[PDB]
């Protein structure tokens, strides 16, 4: 019978069965309660509860409102009784070890799940790639963090979050469109925004040398239909917003880009292993699906490393879901049925155990 | 003995929960009617509002209305505390004033401006702004619903009757003086907020007119009405959907024109169901906070709280002083300000000192106007030539006069220290008018008048250098500008083996209304392979023109950041300019045209 693997991010919960090209259920990890319901239905229903996310900058912090998502995942959306497949979850870099203990317990206690492990989420996107040594920017809607990897194993004290991802791009254009008398406002109008972010956006390769063309002129303008039929036409808002990611000036943050961030990760890596992680940067995440941005992280990268160092960006197709991927390998290997933790093993040694295994 | 070291009394009985007079001092009065702050022996800080001595007892009846809420509806929190009517010491004299706790912390209107500044320099993100307006406006229309359970109507919320408290962040409105019960004629009112029936015929005031108000309030302080004094509130706001609901500054970023909306929305569906819409169609202050505006974008109470104690414990931003855009109204205004300088010299009584002053505004105004658009080149050489016929009645007219003119000085020296573009021809030139007009006063008054000291020789070669720096500044750029024209009819000419088969192909893709669709892929894919085959077509059409259109905006953009937005001496410049970036526009969309729709 065949594993789950799930993802839980920030925005969207990704959930399918080891084995398959894509997961089955994509929706947001949204739970809405009274002033209860969860993802797309949490939306429609909005007007009657106080929706939250119970995943911030990558990490839980409402185990209530997680036990709910993963309910809905197996009952919902797979339809599957977690009792009979084991389960593989995802985790952030550098997730407290008591994080870890909860998730193992709710699988064994509240759901009974027979086997589960947890994988770290940028590891499973480098195996996704086909690598087991590379760094990796992953950047979704609540966090971006650069992982170097060596061998297979991450290396945390060169791991770097950055409070910088697709919810606060999707935020600044919301402002930044006020000034074309465009007051979108409302968690329904942020999504829509979050449609306009997605489909019209792009990373300028020479941002100076784009913003002089769309003074000078009118042709980077384009239009857009809202659900009500509406129309809106926007220009160096598209290239302006993710250009954040590389100027975090622009959302009011004293901080390094996803460039100079990966850059210090590098370096916070032994000299011997560098040459490998600038040849296999890997990309990863919603937030990393910008047209432009693989050219602007090779011209941008090439700016500070060594003018002898090869520097190599990867950047798969259908990258939102890199994560999910890796973790459908990762479970339907024939190898891997050894490492899952059993309820036998959990029942024996309680939530601890997960350290030992993982 | 001060009126600082004066002791206080009671007019009526007070309030239950009223301090003890006992030791309070007057310690300042503010800046309508005039407010002193009562510091106590302890100080908890009270407000004394002194009446007015014209005397109609608007006072007494306030603290009626505030009474008579506190018995019918209970305090609340955002509501002023009153205690009662005293005695103060103001003016060599004893006067009734009304006593209540101090709101420490700012108005409704700079806090708003404070917070749109936090959120626009990225301070705060745009859920904590909009999170914090509706925030505000729950508290405004929890207020009303209060009043309305009193049958008080307030008849003058607007934002200097709205104060923010600094340690909780919380709004709290003031300012009775104008209440009526419901269904009786309102005292008074505010012409730029007044809801439109508020004040006219047998029915007056209502919940209904607060509730307006209290929209019309939050609109001037989200909008920023205070930049445009030509518009109230009230009007609500103009739609602008199929042109630019914007003006374009320098660089290309887009501002936002307050009082002008580009798309329907939450927030504008808000501001047109209440605004746009008469007493009985309008909702009650309940009604208001169920909107879709009010529903759906809100925060945590505490968040909004916190973020309005950083606003008010940071730096205000200050008011605006001179960024109002320069309208046919208002350079009419100034034109009338010059009319009575020219009335005033005809009948002896120029004041040279503020009419030189004066100019200098002028001055910056046209130059102002120039650089955006607003209004056309008719209505600037009008004003031009009657500053210019200005100048011409001073000198036919014949150490002060050193500190009026420092300032216009120091202001165009400033002006020489900046990079230039062509725009700043018709500057420069007037800039030169006005020195070589303020070299020939002082150098003139010592003719007939007080002889020319240490500081007027120095200031007259300040004036001098400036000028000639002016020169050589002024004759460079006209150089540049005869290189910039003749660049830019040679890149005209080449246009003309593509331009009119581009700009036919590009039309008729247009016309097929090409526009990015919400929804999924499956949802959008014929509309996706239908704009693909219509931009295929187009492509196809101009094949042979595609090096040249390439090659041809890499220069033409350049010359186009040179030439610039702006009004030029050099009127056919313009025309020509335009027509470059009418063909810029072609090509470039062209050289595109794969990369957006296919
Ligand atoms: N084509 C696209 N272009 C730009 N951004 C996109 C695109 N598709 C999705 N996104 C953004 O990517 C984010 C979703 O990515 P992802 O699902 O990898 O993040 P997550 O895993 O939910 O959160 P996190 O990784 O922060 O825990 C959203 O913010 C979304 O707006
Ligand atoms: N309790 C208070 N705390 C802080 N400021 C106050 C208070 N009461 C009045 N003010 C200030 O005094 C100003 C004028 O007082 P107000 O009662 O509005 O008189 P008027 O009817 O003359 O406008 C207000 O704009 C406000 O800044
Ligand atoms: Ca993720
Ligand atoms: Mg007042």
């Amino acid at each position: 019978v065949a594993a789950l693997v799930v993802d839980n991010g920030s925005g969207m919960c990704k959930a399918g069965f080891a084995g398959d090209d894509a997961p089955r259920a994509v929706f947001p990890s949204i739970v809405g309660r009274p002033r209860s319901y969860v993802g797309d239905e949490a939306q429609s229903k909005r007007g009657i509860l106080t929706l939250k996310y119970p995943i911030e900058h990558g990490i839980i912090t409402n185990w209530d409102d997680m036990e709910k998502i993963w309910h809905h995942t197996f009952y919902n959306e797979l339809r599957v009784a977690p009792e009979e497949h084991p389960v593989l979850l995802t985790e952030a870099p550098l997730n407290p070890k008591a994080n870890r203990e909860k998730m193992t317990q709710i699988m064994f206690e509240t759901f009974n799940s027979p086997a589960m492990h947890v994988a770290i989420q940028a590891v499973l996107s480098l195996y996704a790639s086909g690598r087991t040594t590379g760094i990796v920017l992953d950047s979704g809607d609540g966090v971006s963090h650069t992982v170097p990897i060596y061998e297979g194993y991450a290396l945390p004290h060169a791991i770097l979050r950055l409070d910088l991802a697709g919810r606060d791009l999707t935020d600044y254009l919301m402002k930044i469109l006020t000034e074309r008398g465009y007051s979108f406002t409302t968690t329904a109008e942020r999504e829509i925004v979050r449609d306009i972010k997605e489909k019209l956006c792009y990373v300028a390769l020479d941002f100076e040398q784009e913003m002089a063309t769309a003074a000078a002129s009118t042709s980077l303008e384009k239009s857009y239909e809202l659900p009500d039929g509406q129309v809106i036409a926007i220009g160096n808002e598209r290239f302006r917003c993710p250009e954040a990611l590389f100027q975090p000036s622009f959302l009011g943050m004293e901080s390094c880009g996803i460039h100079e961030t990966v850059y210090n990760s590098i370096m916070k890596c032994d000299v011997d292993i560098r040459k490998d992680l600038y040849a296999n940067t890997v990309m990863s995440g919603g937030t990393t699906m910008y047209p432009g941005i693989a050219d602007r992280m090779q011209k941008e990268i090439t700016a500070l490393a060594p003018s002898t160092i090869k520097t190599k960006i990867i950047a798969p197709p259908e990258r939102k879901y890199s994560v999910w991927i890796g973790g459908s390998i990762l479970a339907s290997l024939s190898t891997f049925q050894q490492m899952w933790i059993s309820k036998e093993e959990y029942d024996e040694s309680g939530p601890g155990i997960v350290h030992r295994k993982c | 003995k001060p009126q600082t070291e004066l002791p206080l009394g009671w007019k009526g009985k007070p309030l239950s929960g009223a301090p003890d007079l006992e030791g309070m001092r007057v310690a300042e009065t503010d800046k309508e009617s005039h407010i002193s702050i009562i510091e106590t022996k302890d100080k908890q800080r009270l407000v004394a509002k002194i009446e007015r001595s014209i005397a109609e007892g608007h006072l007494f009846a306030e603290l009626e209305a505030y009474k008579h809420i506190y018995k019918t509806a209970g305090k609340h929190p955002n509501l002023a505390n009153v205690h009662g009517m005293a005695v103060v010491p103001y003016g060599n004299r004893y006067y009734y004033a009304l006593l209540m706790d101090e709101v420490d912390g700012w108005r409704c209107s700079d806090t708003l401006r404070s917070l749109a500044d936090s959120w626009k320099q990225g301070k705060i993100n745009s859920e904590a702004y909009w999170g914090t307006i509706k925030f505000i406006a729950h508290r405004l229309l929890d207020v009303t619903n209060h009043l309305a359970k009193a049958g008080i109507v307030h008849n003058d919320i607007k934002p200097g009757n709205v104060v923010f408290d600094r340690a909780s962040g919380e709004p709290v409105v003031i300012d009775l003086g104008l209440h009526s019960r419901s269904g009786e004629q309102p005292k008074g009112f505010t012409e730029s907020f007044k809801a439109p029936e508020l004040g006219v015929g047998n029915l007056g005031a209502s919940e209904k007119s607060d509730v307006f108000l209290v929209v019309s309030t939050l609109l001037h302080g989200i909008e920023g009405f205070e930049k445009d004094p030509e518009i109230k509130p009230n009007q609500g706001l103009r739609f602008i959907t199929s042109e630019p609901a914007h003006v374009m500054d320098e660089n290309g970023y887009p501002i936002h024109r307050p009082g002008i909306a580009g798309v329907e929305t939450a927030y504008t569906r808000f501001i047109t169901d209440i605004l746009g819409v008469s007493a009985d169609s309008r909702p009650d202050s309940n009604e208001a906070r169920l909107h879709e505006f009010l529903s759906d974008g809100t925060i945590d109470e505490e968040s909004a709280k916190q973020i309005l104690k950083d606003t008010l414990t940071g730096e205000m931003s200050p008011l605006p002083t001179d960024v109002r855009r320069i309208t046919p109204y208002y350079l009419r205004e100034l034109s009338d300000l010059l009319r009575t300088h020219l009335s005033s010299a005809a009948t002896k009584q120029l004041d040279m000192g503020v009419v030189l002053s004066d100019l200098d505004t002028m001055l910056v105004a046209l130059d102002k106007a120039e650089r955006e658009g607003g209004v056309d080149k008719d209505q600037l050489k009008s004003f031009n030539s009657l500053i210019l016929k200005t100048y011409s009645v001073i000198g036919a007219y014949i150490n002060f006069m050193l500190s009026i003119v420092e300032p216009s000085l120091q202001r165009i020296q400033k002006h020489l220290d900046q990079t230039h573009s062509f725009s700043d021809i018709g500057s420069l030139m007037r800039a030169h008018k006005h020195l070589e007009t303020l070299l020939e006063v002082l150098v003139t008054l010592s003719q007939q008048g007080q002889p020319v000291s240490s500081e007027t020789y120095s200031f007259l070669n300040r004036l001098a250098e400036a000028k000639v720096t002016l020169s050589q500044q002024l004759n460079t750029l006209q150089q540049q500008q005869e290189s910039a024209k003749a660049q830019l009819s040679i890149l005209i000419n080449r246009s003309g083996s593509w331009a009119d088969v581009a700009r036919q192909s590009l039309q008729r893709f247009d016309s097929t209304r090409p526009v990015v669709k919400f929804g999924t892929e499956q949802y959008t894919a014929i509309h996706r392979q239908m704009m693909a085959a219509h931009a295929a077509i187009t492509l196809q059409e101009v094949s042979e023109f595609t090096d040249d259109m390439r090659n041809f905006t890499a220069d033409s953009i350049p010359l186009l950041i040179q030439l610039g937005r702006s009004s030029l001496m050099d009127e056919h410049l313009v025309e020509q300019r335009e027509k470059l970036r009418e063909l810029t526009t072609i090509a470039e969309r062209l050289n595109r045209l794969e990369r957006e729709w296919m």
